[PDB]
């Protein structure tokens, strides 16, 4: 999205927030769980169309709301919103469902990451891998010689009221999932922001695959370098979000898996993490075999992926009781210069009495549609 | 459930009147519960399979093999069961000819 | 080199499902097996049954059989983190690489009915994440950096060690080498079509390649392309073949190059 200096107006939306069971969880260890005890701050600052209401939008009407429960987190906003401005209208336009989860960066059995003090997270996530974003956030409170003091939200968030909060530092994506073509190139999409008071070290971008993340493009210093395949643009200046894309050549097997955009700062840093999917769509050709008693049915389906498309003959009468074909053969499961998968299939066809037809059916995830072939097969008495 | 996938082909270069041996290389197969079965024109054939292999790629790998003479006249096959299909896999052998 | 360490198993088996395998492996052939039946650590090569004395199988057999008891506290333990209350099965695989450079690499890796789960990043000493519950497990084990430093030496100096050590134990059989031997035919795959067909068989370790020519030119048409298929001979089998037009009265020859010897075909 362009920076919003359009017509737009802030309004206030508030999220059930989660808090994981931390000593009375379902299960054995865990630092999550889908329990509501309180809600989050949203800032968002859609671009209106119609201006209705002047100073205000339903554009958000699904998360939307004035009454603040009891217990409920500031929030305080000190960096750019404006990539998940609309991030929640879209969610309602969908209607997708939005939830939020509020979690800490204290740790008891060992060192603090954050040197102990009052730090907290803030995820929040639409529903059906829609956008997501998670925000790093301070609590004012001072301490000693104490232990827990912060308090840790847990069990409960506070023995009254709520801490205030505020967000120095996030990262953010449009997508949690993302779908391309083998052999098509493609994109990560990802960015952050910060205060003014953080500086920006580096960015990396790093790939799940085959038991190992690896590196496949970083930047730093202003630098940016390719380790396997991509690249990026220069990162905004304080005042906008700063992007944390990355441009794919075309896509090979080895390249599908989860990529991870990782964002590290002076003090903290943070990561979103986006699956990827790859896909190819089969073709099919079909010819019969000339002459014979019994003429062959030849099909060949190529340039798919992955492996092992589905297929299925068909056999249709003038009439009767048309059946599907549960023998046949498969054979010759290969690969192309593309990387994508071809295999053959055949049939003895049964001419009939007076003709029949006969398909070649394909099902693969990739088919928004059956695809198959067919042709006739005439008796040698029907020529 | 992962759907083997299935290759059938010869140890060495069959040929009329020289015994030789098939073999069937199953792949990708998950959970590993897979019995393969070499056949000529569609009867079963002598065979023997062998240790089930994992995969890096959370699947397994089975090879088995069958004793069979070659004869142009006659056709090959293979067809694997696994537990969790309904059905058998069929793939054709083109005798390596 | 490869080294590799699996193990798996079923939350509450059905369908005659196995309850728990593991496999241990180097190279290209398996070293040993265990038994979760009668519960027997077993060799699978002659050169670990010579370099492990019946001590160590007898005590290396009850390491993983304490083992194959906790699995099933956690395959339990699961259920009740995904809210199953059905069977589902879940494996984890864990190993190192030794390249030719002298440097060193590994992995370790989950999953839950055959999808992604986990995996350990050794490098950022950190867990990467897929699904809901593999998120929540991440932050739980990142949060507890007690595991950080057995988590790095797991993939690393477990494993490379043992590799190395089977690399020396098995050093009179893992040098095994074979060039492939080659044949080449036409055949119909599909009417008015014709397949120029190669097969190259008896070679290992698999590191081969197959192309064609044109006329003396690089091929332009599509390439069909086999994977690397067992002999049970202690070889590997593949092939490659192209797509002719019925006009292709053109003269192509084949290319088959392993361990450093190159065939080339100069008719079929
Ligand atoms: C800490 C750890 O789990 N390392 C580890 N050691 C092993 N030692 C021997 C065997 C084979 O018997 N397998 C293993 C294995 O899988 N993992």
């Amino acid at each position: 999205p362009h920076p919003a200096e359009g017509q737009w107006r802030a309004v206030d939306v508030v999220l059930d927030c989660f808090l994981v069971k931390d000593g009375a969880h379902r299960g054995a260890c865990a630092s999550s769980e889908d329990r509501a005890r309180a809600s989050l701050v949203l800032k968002q600052v859609p671009v209106l169309d119609d201006g209705s209401l002047e100073d205000f939008t339903d554009f958000q009407g699904g998360t939307l709301a004035q009454d603040d429960p009891p217990i409920i987190f500031e929030a305080s906003v000190d960096l750019v919103q404006i990539p998940q401005a609309e991030a929640l209208l879209h969610a309602d336009c969908s209607g997708k469902e939005v939830t939020c989860e509020i979690s800490r960066y204290f740790l008891q059995m060992t060192e603090t990451t954050v040197k102990t003090a009052a730090w907290f997270m803030a995820n929040v996530q639409v529903s059906g891998g829609g956008p997501s974003i998670s925000l790093v956030m301070k609590t004012p409170r001072v301490a000693k010689n104490e232990v827990l003091w912060h308090p840790t939200l847990n069990l409960p968030l506070s023995p009254q009221g709520t801490v205030r909060t505020a967000v120095e530092f996030q990262v953010m994506t449009q997508t949690q999932s993302l779908s391309f073509l083998l052999g098509s190139s493609a994109s990560l999409d990802c960015g952050f922001s910060m205060a003014p008071g953080l500086d920006l070290i580096s960015v990396e971008w790093r790939l799940q695959h085959k038991g190992r993340g690896q590196l496949v493009y970083s930047w730093t210093a202003g630098q940016g370098q390719a380790v396997r395949k991509g690249a990026t643009l220069e990162p905004a200046q304080l005042g906008m979000a700063r992007d944390a894309s990355l441009t794919l050549p075309g896509l090979t097997i080895q390249d599908e898996g989860t990529y991870i955009c990782q964002i590290t700062t002076s003090l903290y840093r943070a990561q979103q993490i986006i699956q990827l999917n790859i896909q190819a769509s089969p073709k099919v050709r079909l010819s019969l075999a000339n002459e014979a008693l019994l003429p062959t049915l030849i099909c060949d389906i190529a340039g798919y992926y992955p492996l092992d498309v589905v297929v299925t003959w068909t056999r249709e009468e003038l009439g009767g009781s048309p059946a599907q074909v549960s023998g046949a053969s498969f054979s010759s499961l290969r690969q192309s210069v593309a990387g994508t998968y071809s295999i053959s299939s055949s049939l003895t066809a049964e001419p009939g009495s007076a003709g029949a037809t006969y398909t070649c059916q394909v099902t693969h995830i990739s088919l928004e549609e059956p695809l198959g072939a067919s042709t006739q097969v005439v008796p040698p008495e029907r020529r | 459930q992962r759907p083997p996938k299935i290759q059938v082909y010869s140890r060495h270069p069959p040929e009329d009147g020289k015994p030789n041996y098939l073999n069937c290389y199953v792949y990708g197969f998950h959970p590993p519960q897979i019995e393969i079965d070499l056949l000529k024109n569609g009867e079963k054939i002598k065979s023997e399979q062998s240790d089930l292999s994992f995969s890096k790629d959370w699947s397994f790998y089975l090879l088995s093999h069958a004793e069979f003479t070659p004869n142009s006249k006659d056709q090959y096959s293979c067809r694997v069961k696994h537990v969790t299909l309904e059905q058998p896999r069929i793939v054709k052998w083109d005798r390596d000819l | 080199h490869s080294l590799r360490y699996f193990r798996l198993g079923v939350s509450d088996p059905i369908h005659g499902v196995p309850e728990f395998i593991s496999v241990g492996y180097v190279d290209s052939h398996p070293i040993t097996t265990y038994d979760s039946v009668t519960r027997q650590k077993e060799p699978r090569a002659p050169w670990m049954a010579e370099n492990l004395a019946p001590d160590h199988w007898e005590r290396y057999t009850q390491l993983l059989r304490g083992w194959q008891q906790m699995f099933k506290v956690e395959l339990k333990r699961l259920q009740r983190h995904y809210n199953h209350s059905g069977s589902h099965t879940y494996q984890r695989m864990i190993g190192c690489e030794l390249l030719e450079d002298g440097s060193t690499t590994g992995f370790l890796q989950y999953a839950y009915d055959g999808q992604d789960f986990l995996i350990f990043n050794k490098d950022t000493l950190s867990w990467l994440a897929v699904d809901n519950v593999a998120h929540t497990i991440k932050q739980a084990w990142e949060a507890n950096q007690h595991e950080l430093l057995y988590q790095k030496n797991w993939l690393e100096e477990e494993c490379i060690a043992w590799l190395k050590r089977f690399l020396e134990y098995g050093k009179d059989t893992l040098q095994r080498t074979e060039p492939p031997k080659v044949r080449v035919n036409h055949k119909e795959t599909f009417p008015g079509i014709t397949t120029l067909y190669c097969r190259a068989y008896g070679f290992y370790p698999p590191e081969i390649s197959i192309n064609w020519m044109k006329n003396g030119e690089e091929i332009f048409q599509d390439t069909d392309y086999g994977g690397i298929l067992p002999s049970g001979d202690g070889t590997y089998q593949t092939w490659v073949s192209v797509e002719l037009d019925p006009q292709n009265g053109d003269i192509y020859s084949c290319h088959v190059e392993h361990g450093g010897v190159h065939m080339v075909l100069q008719g079929f």
